[PDB]
RNA sequence: AAUAAGUGGGAGAUAUUAGACCUCGGUUUGGUAUCGUCAAUGAAAUACCACUACUCUUAUUGUUUCCUUACUUACUUGAUU
RNA sequence: GGCGAAAGCGAAAAUUUUCAAGUAAAACAUAAUUU
RNA sequence: UUAUAUACAACCUCAACUCAUAUGGGACUACCCCCUGAAUUUAAGCAUAUUAAUUAGGGGAGGAAAAGAAACUAACAAGGAUUUUCUUAGUAGCGGCGAGCGAAAAGAAAACAGUUCAGCACUAAGUCACUUUGUCUAUAUGGCAAAUGUGAGAUGCAGUGUA
């Protein structure tokens, strides 16, 4: 019996909609490093003589790092939070979904703690909370956030109330089911 | 070394030689903390001196100094030092005398 | 098994007194009957639940008092329309009846003269402990200033030996903005007569003469 | 910041959350030996709060000690001399386990210093701490001068000489008058200081 | 995190169940008579937030 | 009126009815009413209306040196390459 | 593997990823093998 | 992708290497540091006291070591980091109230040097280290860029900010 803040992991939103969640994230990788380098070396030669302040357009992507994220949740600038579940220990991510009902912001959980770190060029990442509200991905934004509502955020009001968990398993359960299968074979002739 | 007035009823008289220097006195006396530190004050940031005349007691003792303090220039344009540079120690003092009096009781 | 017009368990704050004026579901007059669920307030000792609260609005208690006067009760009492008698109704208050549709114990609270005290347990005493309307000496009985306050809603409550309470204080047919200053001053006038009070009771009970008991915090 | 939350949840031990996250974690933590290296500090944030960053490479070593008293090594019927000196089966050691659990790194590991420590869990047959070692001559650590302090020669092996967390606290160190000896330097270098007679040049 | 079970075991005790010994059950527990009085009333702060918000 | 838990408020409530008004019940007015506040007179003035709670009673999530029984993954005990 | 404040242990260390010697060998931990 | 039926890609715990590249047990000990803690002796005997928080005690350092920037004092007309000396003082209490033990702020003297970590907001990892190729030289486990070649690094690096 793991206490019913778990299972907040790992009932995790079947992967047919989850692959669409990553398709927003394909546009919101933080920075390619040469593209980071080609952006900052243009400061060195062009905008050192250009004296322009407009054409940067700091592109909004999804933020990483746990110590980044829990500012962005509490300052109410975040839009969607993805936290991993294959995680250590729990204390970086245990209390974190509980914030989201009290802070109203829709969140979600994902399978696979490496896949958030596959694209961000780090190793393992565990904390990706989204801020982007742009019109190019505003169309597919609304339908996926309605899906995580009842699965994660409206589920969040009854998830602690219903979990015993920790089934016995499994060969002993066969012997557990053996006697009731035995005694039902006997119960057919008692009242008969 | 500014401090006065040794603790208990054994002493309502004497005054030990100055380990405190009362940060909260200093803003009421024209300083200027870290500038006074490389002057040399023994500026120490932990004493919270409780009495107004003991606040005043070092205040005059501050202004006893800082005037005979001869202000050697840093950029040697000497526009902002700003007491003097013509009172340079070869011209004026070069004393290096020890005793540093504590008003002698 | 509680009622809607008389709440029992649900404890409101300061804004939950506005609907208590709706207890007038009748059309006739109903006298509100206070009661308290008391703890460790034993009546057989000197703790006698007997006094007077001074409700600054008039809830019109139907007050008739025989004013026993010996040159001190009715001299300044013409400002409050006293009966102006010479303390001679005591000779007919017991052992006989006055007239048709009248009893011999026909009041709620009684006043006595200061020099007419030893008669009060002897000739009228044994006929009034059977009524329980016995006037005491601590129930605002001096009749120097106790005349203008007589129509200004004076009550007298006698403590029962079965641990109950039902005495007339006023009514509920008027506005609850009157009752905002009625209960919040009468119970503040109840802290001073009760003893050792910091937190010894959990709630108040308030009941009308034809209604179920409501409960306030 | 998440860390001030996750310390605030670290304290609330006697839960069903932390205890039955200790309960899985504790007898996970025993089929491994008395020593094995790990990559990652189980508490991160109390591997933080301890003078700690995470460059290459601030290693973490699990360690157990045997959770008990200490019995005095004399064979089978105890000490000679005096009845001030009989009693064994309840005698108690002095240095706490949180400074024994860094000697039992510093000599088995011949290569590294010792920085701080923090407990994790406790059950009846071990208490069992972590050790935040520091590398000494990774050619990074010379040019990392906010933690340059520990690789002067006089700070190495700070498990014996008692200047870790607990080994500081073990010898009775502070000021003032709950500590008034020990004051003469270390601890009982008091009790060679004050008995030191000064037969003057000129009395 | 739920409750630390002495607070919960006394949460039953501060319902009606003999507050005085329940208070001394904390000073037996924690226990210093300066520290226990804060941990006494902390339970009632939970209990005064869950007298009518405790419905559903 | 007994048999008023008791004891005090109360010095008539409530119900009914048509009328008044409302879309209407109803409240009110007056008539009537098992009793009664009143009288019947004593230990409580019984109508009207009670906080309380037990003789206890049906039911609920009770901590229990609780007892007894299964469970097994913690742990203890071996076996085999 | 273990325990001891450490030195070291009046010790059938039989538990210690592979704690295999390996073997002319084959993909796809070379095969049953070696405590 | 796990009827225990295949790949690939990560991750996670985790190996093996006559790999690369480098750090450590040891000697001494007077002084110093954390350790373990005995005894004749004194009480006219002895058992708690004492020898003593002591000789072996051994594991650790150095030209310093530990302490040190108070979770202190004192209670006053206040003081103010740590260490040693004079005195506090053979006084306060601990004591088979036996023998005997035993400090201390406060007073004056040398010297004087104050400040980084953790953690809100600090607000584009802006970080750090190898590698190779050159700059620059030098008996440097070296200074400048670069390929942005790795990897470390968000499970958080940096700057500003601390009883």
């Amino acid at each position: 019996k793991v206490p019913p803040p778990i299972h907040q992991f790992s009932q995790t939103l079947d992967k047919t909609t989850a692959v669409k969640l990553f398709k927003l994230l394909e546009k919101y990788r933080p920075e390619s490093p040469l593209a980071k380098k080609l952006r900052l070396k243009k400061i060195a030669e062009a905008k050192a003589k250009g004296k322009d302040v407009e054409p940067k357009k700091k592109p909004s992507y999804v933020s990483a790092g746990t110590n980044t994220v829990t500012k962005l949740i509490e300052q109410k600038k975040a839009q969607l939070v993805v936290i991993a579940h294959d995680v250590d220990p729990l204390e970086l991510v245990l209390f974190l979904p509980a914030l989201c009902r009290k802070m109203g912001v829709p969140y979600c959980i994902v399978k696979g703690k490496a896949r958030l770190g596959r694209l961000v060029r780090r190793k393992t990442c565990t904390t990706l909370a989204l801020t982007t509200v742009d019109n190019n991905d505003k169309a597919n934004f609304g339908k996926v956030l309605e899906a995580v509502k009842t699965n994660f955020n409206e589920r969040h009001e009854e998830i602690r109330r219903h979990w015993g968990g920790g089934i016995l398993g499994s060969k002993s359960l066969a012997r557990i089911s053996k006697l009731e299968r035995a005694k039902a074979r006997e119960l057919a002739q008692k009242q008969g | 070394r500014p401090v006065v007035r040794c603790p208990t009823i054994r002493y309502h008289t004497k005054l030990r030689a100055g380990r405190g220097f009362t940060l909260e006195e200093l803003k009421g006396a024209g300083i200027g903390a870290n500038f006074a530190k490389t002057i040399g004050i023994a500026v120490d940031r932990r004493r919270k001196n409780k009495s107004l005349e003991s606040r005043q007691r070092n205040i005059q003792r501050l202004k006893e100094y800082r005037s005979k303090l001869i202000l050697f220039p840093i950029n040697e344009k000497k526009i902002r030092a700003g007491e003097s540079s013509l009172e340079e120690c070869k011209l004026a003092t070069q004393l290096k005398g020890p005793v540093l009096p504590i008003k002698n009781e | 098994m509680a009622s809607k017009v008389s709440r029992d368990t649900l404890y409101e704050g300061v804004n939950g007194l506005l609907e208590a004026s709706a207890k007038k579901k009748r059309g006739f007059l109903e006298t509100v009957e206070l009661q308290i669920g008391l703890k460790n307030y034993d009546p057989q000792k000197d703790k006698r639940f007997s006094g007077t609260v001074k409700l600054k609005h008039i809830p019109r208690p139907k007050m008739k008092v025989c004013i026993l006067g010996d040159q001190q009760h009715c001299d300044e009492a013409k400002a409050n329309n006293v009966d102006f008698m010479d303390a001679e109704a005591l000779k007919k208050l017991n052992k006989n009846k006055k007239l048709v549709k009248k009893l011999a114990k026909s009041y709620d609270a009684f006043l006595a003269s200061e020099s007419l005290i030893k008669q009060i347990p002897r000739l009228l005493g044994p006929g009034l402990n059977k009524a329980g309307k016995f006037p005491a000496l601590l129930s605002h009985q001096e009749s120097m200033i106790g005349k203008i306050e007589e129509v200004k809603s004076t009550i007298k409550f006698q403590m029962k030996k079965v641990l109950c309470l039902s005495v007339a204080v006023g009514h509920v047919g008027m506005k609850s903005d009157e009752l905002a200053q009625n209960v919040n001053l009468s119970i503040n006038f109840l802290v001073s007569l009760l003893k050792k009070n910091w937190q010894n009771v959990r709630s108040l009970h308030v009941k009308s003469s034809m209604g179920p008991p409501q409960r306030l915090y | 910041g998440a860390y001030r939350y996750m310390q605030e949840l670290y304290r609330k031990k006697q839960s069903d959350v932390m205890r039955y996250l200790l309960r899985i974690r504790v007898w996970q933590y025993r089929q491994l030996t008395k020593l094995h290296r790990s990559p990652r500090p189980t508490r991160p944030d109390k591997a933080r709060r301890l003078g700690y960053r995470a460059k290459q490479g601030f290693v973490i070593y699990r360690i157990r000690v045997r959770r008990g008293g200490r019995k005095r090594p004399v064979p089978k019927g105890c000490t000679y001399g005096k009845p001030k000196s009989h009693g064994v089966n309840q005698l108690k050691p002095y240095r706490g386990l949180q400074s024994i659990a860094e000697e039992r790194v510093g000599r088995r590991l011949g290569g590294l210093r010792v920085l701080n420590s923090y407990w994790i869990a406790q059950d009846a047959s071990y208490k069992y701490f972590e050790v935040i070692l520091i590398d000494t001559h990774h050619s990074a650590i010379r040019r990392d001068p906010k933690i340059n302090w520990i690789c002067k020669h006089v700070h190495k092996h700070r498990e014996l000489r008692g200047l870790t967390s607990a080994g500081k606290s073990s010898r009775g160190i502070g000021k003032g008058y709950r500590y008034s000896q020990t004051i003469g330097g270390s601890r009982r270098a008091a009790w060679k200081r004050k008995n030191r007679e000064h037969m003057h040049r000129k009395r | 995190v739920g409750h630390a079970p002495y607070e919960k075991r006394t949460m039953e005790l501060l319902k009606v169940s003999k507050d005085k010994r329940a208070l001394k059950f904390l000073k037996r527990r924690l226990g210093t008579h300066i520290r226990a009085k804060r941990k006494r009333e902390e339970l009632s702060n939970i209990l005064t937030q869950l007298r009518k918000a405790q419905t559903h």
